[PDB]
């Protein structure tokens, strides 16, 4: 923000306030939408009762869950078990707001984006360290030595992707040469779009997105059918609702950075009207999560480790390299230009026997 | 408060309860498999309640007793359907767990029925899974407070705000 | 500098996404029925208990926290070496390579030792 | 340069000790270090700046000392896994940074450089051997605190993080104390002594060698670059002096004994250091190095674990050039011309006087000859009788060391005129 | 001014932390306090002294961080085989 | 400034008070995090941004998750375990911490600088040039010590 | 260290509880405890009649039930010395191999579920309903079958069960392709 216009706090406060009840919102019909995306996808039909098409559903699911008992634990200490969803969820909520959507004043006169900072990046980073707080808490909160085992191997796997998303982060960070999201959209409008220009850092940041839950991991572990799931399986009444939404919050958060940064959000040479190209990368990006959701199965935890940690980084920090090397001596933009598509081709090929 | 006060209020709790009704399968015995049946894809139950199958009886609520339940296995039930959240029902499917089905041995134990209370009986072996419908939208007009015996007399919405874990 | 303004815009951004939450989780703990603990003391799994004991936990949720720390030490100090990259030279280059390599041996004895042990 | 090869070597070894067997390691690492020596010697006297990193005449003497009690400990061992001499290694790579330094945030990183690896290396995982790595980490990250701390204050006092600022009232007063605190306890200047006797006795003999020779040295070395006041100075002399060598008295088993002593030899060191000269300080510590590195190596001998009192008996008759070797050590500790103990306390003495200080002088020689009860406690305890008790005779490779060792101790007894002209500071 | 006051209590606080703790790892838990109260200060005299004090401090969170992972992984490596993890019953070594 | 100010910094004290009394290790070590947390708001305000955010994420989120994780694997069901002969020391300790305190107000007291000399926010832009600068030496310690930091890590732990 | 994987909880696919006894993470033994279904078969069987005793087989094993009956319509059918005339051998192996289907068909059903994310459950049942359908035509019922008497099946194949099982068997090659 030295090019771009400082709201009045009041306003700041009416967009936030629109954004979060916004995504109260967006979690409700999203929730509708996926299960009946599901539901096609294993040749069935979704919810579709509950007039008049099944989009009171989740009103009706909604008012379930409050008028229940407050299941409270003897076993858990009372102060960090109410606590540990409140903390989960308000980690997840805080910054989805900051990615920008369209240009200045297009809100009825306003800015799209609630906040801006100075360092985007680094904001987006540390938010994603602080959900893997609530997790390994509510975990102990409970106190029982079951769900707190299953809240270790949660946050293990977690934090051990945490890392590779940030050295997979630092490529575009090189060609853009600022930190905010906006200078990385406007960039993007006129060079074009960083997917072409760095693919394998593409490529990370998307696998790293998986382990916001996404579903191959998913020796998560879940409850049913394992060992148990971390967090919940100790909460009952609004409060497990609350860890559920977190997940999904996340999960858009991602299906929407992976536009913003990568694709650029409001960047679009056909016509660039501007919320409306945004919602469908978002809308994209969300069907390929639920075919992957549908079609795979999961990694078994200790394969996890392996996966991310051991491949994932070599090829995060490798390119990381390649990329400081061409970033460095100023060359032409070509040779990134020659490498990705040379790594696609290997990548490509790599599926094809 | 309790759900219970304005007419209104309750009318809208009432159908927020009975139609989200999310069934935590206790599966058991032969019965089972015939109620995994009831999702996939003939027949549903995810445009009822909900496909979903509750990973804890802790965050579930309507327990399909549906199986043949053995002596030994009693205390542990009892147990599991005292952890659940206060407005629970108990549909028992299947003759054996109903009336204990043909057999009578010394093993097996006539009737659910007597440890945890029962809200819908559904009659069959396997009930095939229309009758296991059937029997959910039952125990939907049940919670709605549009519940009659022969004798003429309505029920209250659950019958186990009754006995409940004492 | 760059505005102050907008890191208070944060705070207040804060303050409502907390408040929304705080709102929620207190609309659903004052409604509810209750009927008062004696039963309600157990956890999940064969009445209490939910599985024995367990006093000891392996090293491998150290191993994990702790390989986390030291790189995220590095990515810390790769951030400044990612903004100012022309300015910094071919020099620069070498200083960020020296720097990896180092960070990398480190790795590379975790990785052959092990993150399962 | 020296730098080049010791860091060089560090990354190289880490990844070679897979393909090795752990001797393999052990005879590279050993190699490594001389190697290291090597490289200091070629370029003796010639400065080399780069700015963080800076070799002055200071450094040469200092770091000499620490590559030579580093290689003695890396002989000796036999033990598996690899880290056991790799770390001995990194460890003396961080005092070679140490002192070759001037500038507090990398005399902070490479404080850690050297303490990290010994805290480790405090393990052979005897349950002493736990306990004493546990108090020794403790209190030392307490006192790397206050270098921290004293270093922020005193990045105020003076507007840089270079050593030979100007300074002034108050706070800079404060500061440059503050620093006195970390640096005084790695060698141990009493107040601050108090994990020196528990982790000496602790930790496994071959390891208490590199550090009673090697970590007082780079500690001390580092020491000399602060301005220390005459007045802080008086304290820590005194205290480390007298608690020293009357606390000695009241030991009866090796390790503790000689532990109280280099609490009491930190207390002379710390004489030369008010005029400040490594002419003087410089011939010290070699006279220490030598002597106690040859003491300590036959305490290894012996055995890697705690020996009483007793067990130094009768050590003239198993062998007799080491119940020589050690007993010339003893003396020269104790300060007795015409070893070279004498000379190393003698210069010492002369820049305290030349400063005038004399209080604090009497103290120190009066304490001193104290300290004849227990070093001819040990010294004379070697003509007696033997007693059942370990003595395995060593490698015919140690034995030669030692009594190389004790031979340049009496050697520069009776000819200090050969190294003091070349342990100056232009050289 | 205020600051550096405030630095200047938040050690005193520390140390009266590590003395007072009777849990080993909640005396290591108290000297990373103390390790802040001295990042501020380095920072508070940073915009007196400019811009080297930034750097400063970045170096010294770094050391910390090394020093954290190394202790806690020795406070562990003790106590990993018993679990009375007060900081004293080391009482052993003494003569 | 000292309407807002005398809050933050408040907050910040109290927060110090918290994490040395509470007697449970958890909501000590919680509190530190909320600690931190003011103290990189601090950070923020003095005109240095880019140290702010590097605290959370390095201080905030690095540490305290290997702080936390320690404290869970062995429990830590009293933070204060031990009534042992030493339960005398507490007035002992109170004394000696206050007199910390004192001399270093001294020191600190009367003192006159200036304030006026711009950063520039400390972003990492103006950071650049110093970092692989002048101090390119000193990082590149910083990276043998953590290199160093590994290695005896895994050591310690695990009898490799 | 000792876990104590539940009866019934969350799962297993059963109602066995085990006592997994754990060194760090690499299981020694476990040590299985049964006796939460045992409902007594041996027992009331010998208080029924031959005839009845038909319908106490198949609710052992309830997904390849005609298993069982088969099973025990030839031991009877042997004992006493009945023959079994050559169309009730066709019948009787027609309608096996096609429960035999059935089980297969739901085991693969449950091995992708269970470690696996969801979809391929309903492939493998969707399949599964058709066999039962075709089923329920001739024996009255999903199963639980009541279609073998000690001799020979009760009564004639319905007209329709003939050509609605040659289209399942068009389909059957096609799928299993698509499970693999
Ligand atoms: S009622 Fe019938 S299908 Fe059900 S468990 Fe019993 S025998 Fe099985």
């Amino acid at each position: 923000t030295w090019s771009y216009p400082v709201d009045p706090y009041w306003m700041v406060a009416l967009k936030a306030l629109l954004v979060v009840v916004g995504l109260l919102t967006a979690f409700a019909f999203m929730t509708l939408i996926e299960r009946r995306l599901l539901a096609r996808f294993q040749v069935r039909m979704g919810p579709n009762r509950v007039g008049p098409f099944g989009l009171l559903q989740p009103l009706a699911d909604a008012i379930k869950s409050i008028f229940k008992e407050d299941i409270v634990v003897a076993q858990a200490d009372r102060f960090l078990f109410v606590l540990a969803p409140l903390i989960s969820v308000v980690f997840a909520l805080l910054a989805f707001g900051l990615i920008p959507f369209g240009p200045p004043g297009s809100f009825f006169g306003y800015q799209p984006w609630v906040i801006n900072l100075d360092l985007g990046i680094l904001y987006l980073f540390a938010v994603s360290e602080l959900a893997v707080y609530g997790i390994f808490l509510s975990g102990w909160a409970s106190g029982s030595k079951y769900s707190l085992l299953g809240s270790l191997r949660s946050s293990a796997s977690l934090i051990s992707y945490e890392l590779g998303l940030g050295l997979a982060l630092l490529a575009p960070v090189l060609l853009v040469g600022s930190l905010n999201l906006n200078d990385i959209v406007n960039w993007q409008k006129e060079h074009g779009w960083l997917f072409l220009y760095a693919f394998p850092a593409f490529l990370v940041y998307l696998i790293a997105s998986m382990a916001e839950a996404a579903r191959t991991p998913f020796d998560l572990p879940e409850a049913e059918q394992e060992l148990v799931g971390g967090y919940h399986t100790e909460y009952s009444s609004i409060k497990w609702a609350l860890f559920q939404m977190a997940e999904y919050i996340h999960f858009i958060t991602a299906s929407a950075l992976i536009p913003t940064l990568f694709l650029g959000g409001w960047t679009m040479p056909v016509l660039e009207v501007p919320y409306l190209w945004m919602f469908l990368k978002i809308a994209f990006f969300l069907f390929f999560f639920i075919w992957i959701r549908a079609t795979w199965f999961r990694l078994r935890y200790d394969q996890l480790l392996r996966f991310g940690w051991g491949f994932l980084f070599p090829l995060a920090l490798l390119w990381f390299l390649v990329t400081a090397l061409v970033v460095a001596l100023d060359l032409p933009r070509t040779y990134l230009l020659y490498l990705s598509a040379l790594s696609f081709l290997v990548l490509l090929g790599a599926v094809l026997y | 408060r309790e759900g219970i006060l304005f007419t209104t209020l309750e009318k809208l709790v009432a159908w927020g309860r009975s139609n989200s009704l999310w069934p935590a399968t206790f599966g058991l015995a032969c019965c089972a498999i015939e109620m995994m049946a009831s999702t996939d894809a003939r027949n549903d139950l995810a445009r009822f309640g909900s496909e979903v199958f509750r990973a804890s009886p802790r965050q579930a609520d309507v327990m399909i007793v549906a199986g043949r339940l053995s002596k030994k296995m009693a205390p542990v039930m009892r147990r599991v359907w005292e952890q659940m959240p206060d407005p629970k029902w108990v549909i028992s499917m299947g003759a054996c767990a109903s009336s204990g089905g043909m057999f009578n041995n010394y093993a097996i134990v006539q009737n659910v029925d007597s440890v945890v209370p029962v809200d819908v009986y559904v009659p069959g072996c396997p009930p095939r899974p229309e009758a296991l419908i059937y029997a959910v939208m039952q125990l939907q007009k049940k919670v709605r407070g549009q519940a009659y015996n022969e004798r003429g007399e309505r029920l209250p919405p659950v019958a186990a705000w009754k006995r409940t874990r004492g | 500098m760059a505005p102050i303004q907008e890191y208070v815009g944060t705070l207040i951004y804060v303050g409502v996404a907390l408040f929304i939450g705080v709102a929620a989780l207190l609309v659903g703990a004052l409604l509810g029925p209750k009927k008062p603990g004696r039963a309600k003391l157990m956890p999940y799994e064969s009445g209490n208990d939910p599985a024995g004991e367990v006093k000891r936990f392996p090293v491998h949720f150290y191993v994990v926290a702790m390989l986390f720390i030291l790189f995220d030490v590095e990515v810390a100090f790769l951030w400044p070496y990612a903004v100012s990259a022309g300015g910094l030279g071919l020099y620069g280059f070498l200083g960020v390579l020296a720097f990896t390599l180092l960070l990398f041996v480190g790795f590379l004895y975790e990785w052959w030792k092990g993150v399962m042990r | 340069m020296t730098l080049a090869i010791l860091a060089v070597f560090s990354v190289a070894l880490t990844l070679l000790g897979f393909v090795l067997p752990p001797q393999g390691v052990k005879r590279a690492t050993l190699l490594g270090l001389a190697l290291a020596l090597a490289s200091l010697l070629l370029t003796w006297g010639k400065p080399f700046a780069f700015g963080p990193y800076a070799v002055d005449g200071v450094s040469q003497v200092f770091t000499l000392l620490a590559l030579l009690g580093a290689l003695w400990t890396v002989g000796l061992v036999r033990s598996g896994r690899f880290e056991f001499y790799l770390l001995v290694l990194y460890a003396a790579l961080g005092m070679h940074l140490l002192a070759s330094t001037r500038h507090l945030l990398l005399m902070l990183v490479a404080l850690e450089a050297l303490s990290l690896p010994l805290y480790a290396l405090a393990t052979w995982r005897r349950g002493q051997g736990l306990e004493a790595a546990l108090k020794y980490f403790l209190l030392g990250a307490l006192a790397a605190a206050f270098f921290l701390y004293g270093a922020a204050l005193f990045y105020g006092a003076t507007g840089s993080l270079v050593l030979g600022a100007p300074g002034e009232g108050p706070l800079y007063a404060l500061a440059l104390g503050l620093l006195l605190v970390g640096l005084g306890f790695k060698a141990a200047l009493a107040p601050f002594h108090f994990w020196t006797p528990d982790v000496y006795q602790g930790s496994p003999t071959p390891v208490v060698l590199f550090m009673a020779t090697s970590v007082k040295a780079a500690a001390f070395a580092a020491l000399l670059r602060v301005a220390a006041p005459p007045e802080a100075l008086a304290l820590l002399v005194a205290l480390s002096v007298v608690v020293g060598n009357l606390a000695a008295l009241a030991q009866k088993e090796a390790k503790r004994l000689l532990a109280y002593s280099s609490i009491a030899h930190a207390g002379y060191m710390a004489l030369a250091l008010y005029t400040g000269n490594a002419q003087a300080l410089g011939f010290y510590l070699l006279t220490y190095v030598l002597a106690t590195g040859l003491a300590f190596a036959v305490l290894s001998q012996i055995s890697p674990d705690r020996v009483p009192l007793e067990a130094l008996r009768g050590l003239y008759r198993k062998d007799p050039l080491l119940g020589l070797a050690f007993l010339v050590a003893m003396l020269s500790l104790l300060g007795l011309p015409p070893l070279a103990g004498f000379w190393g306390k003698y210069l010492a003495f002369a820049e305290a006087a030349r400063a005038g200080a004399w209080g604090v002088l009497v103290l120190a020689l009066v304490t001193s000859a104290v300290s004849a009860y227990y070093y001819l406690g040990l010294g004379l305890a070697v003509f007696a009788r033997p007693e059942e008790t370990p003595f395995r005779p060593g490698p015919p490779w140690a034995r030669a060391a030692v009594v190389a060792a004790g031979v340049l101790l009496l050697a520069l007894g009776l000819l200090p005129g050969l190294v003091l002209p070349a342990l100056a500071a232009g050289g | 001014m205020s600051y550096l006051l405030t630095s200047a209590l938040l050690f005193a606080l520390g140390v009266y932390g590590v003395l007072t703790r009777r849990t080993a790892i909640l005396v290591f838990l108290s000297i990373e306090l103390m390790l802040n109260a001295a990042n501020l200060s380095l920072v508070g005299f940073a915009r007196a002294y400019g811009l080297d004090g930034q750097v400063a401090a970045l170096m010294v969170i770094a050391v910390a961080a090394a020093e954290v992972a190394v202790g806690l992984g020795l406070i562990v490596a003790i106590f990993r085989h018993r679990e009375s993890t007060a900081v004293d019953d080391l009482s052993e070594l003494r003569g | 400034m000292s309407l807002l100010e005398g809050l933050a910094l408040f907050l910040l004290l109290l927060s110090g008070v918290l994490v040395v009394t509470l007697r449970n290790a958890i909501h000590a070590a919680l509190a530190l995090i909320l600690n931190f947390l003011v103290l990189a708001g601090v950070y923020v305000a003095l005109d240095a941004r880019f140290l702010g955010f590097i605290q959370v994420i390095v201080y905030a989120g690095a540490i305290v998750v290997l702080f936390l994780f320690v404290i869970m694997l062995l429990f830590a069901a009293q933070g204060e375990i031990g009534f042992d002969p030493l339960v005398r020391s507490r007035p002992l300790a109170a004394l000696l911490a206050l007199g910390v305190a004192g001399i270093l107000a001294a020191g600190l007291w009367g003192l006159d600088l200036a304030f006026t000399q711009d950063l520039k926010g400390g972003l990492p832009q103006a950071l650049g040039p110093l970092l692989y600068g002048d101090w390119l030496f000193v990082l590149l310690a910083v990276g043998f010590l953590l290199m160093a930091a590994t290695v005896v890590a895994v050591a310690l732990v695990e009898p490799g | 260290m000792t876990l104590n994987v539940g009866p019934q909880h969350p799962s297993t696919h059963g109602v066995l509880r085990l006592m997994v006894t754990l060194s760090g993470e690499e299981v020694l033994e476990v040590v299985p405890h049964i006796g939460y279904l045992h409902t007594g078969f041996e027992k009331t069987m010998e208080h029924r009649t031959y005839l009845q005793n038909i319908t106490y087989t198949p609710r052992m094993d309830y997904l390849h039930s005609f298993a069982h009956d088969l099973a025990y319509a030839l031991a009877v059918e042997k004992l006493l010395g009945a023959v079994v005339p050559p169309r009730a051998e066709t019948i009787r192996v027609i309608l096996n191999e096609l429960s035999r289907l059935a089980s297969h068909l739901v085991f693969l059903g449950t091995g992708l579920l269970d470690l696996g994310a969801l979809t391929p459950f309903f492939y493998a049942f969707r399949e599964r309903e058709t066999i039962l359908d075709l089923f329920e035509w001739v024996t009255g019922q999903r199963f639980h079958h009541n279609y073998i008497r000690i001799g020979g099946v009760k009564e004639d194949l319905p007209e329709e069960f003939v050509p609605e099982l040659k289209k399942l068997l068009e389909v059957l090659p096609h799928r299993i392709d698509e499970y693999e």
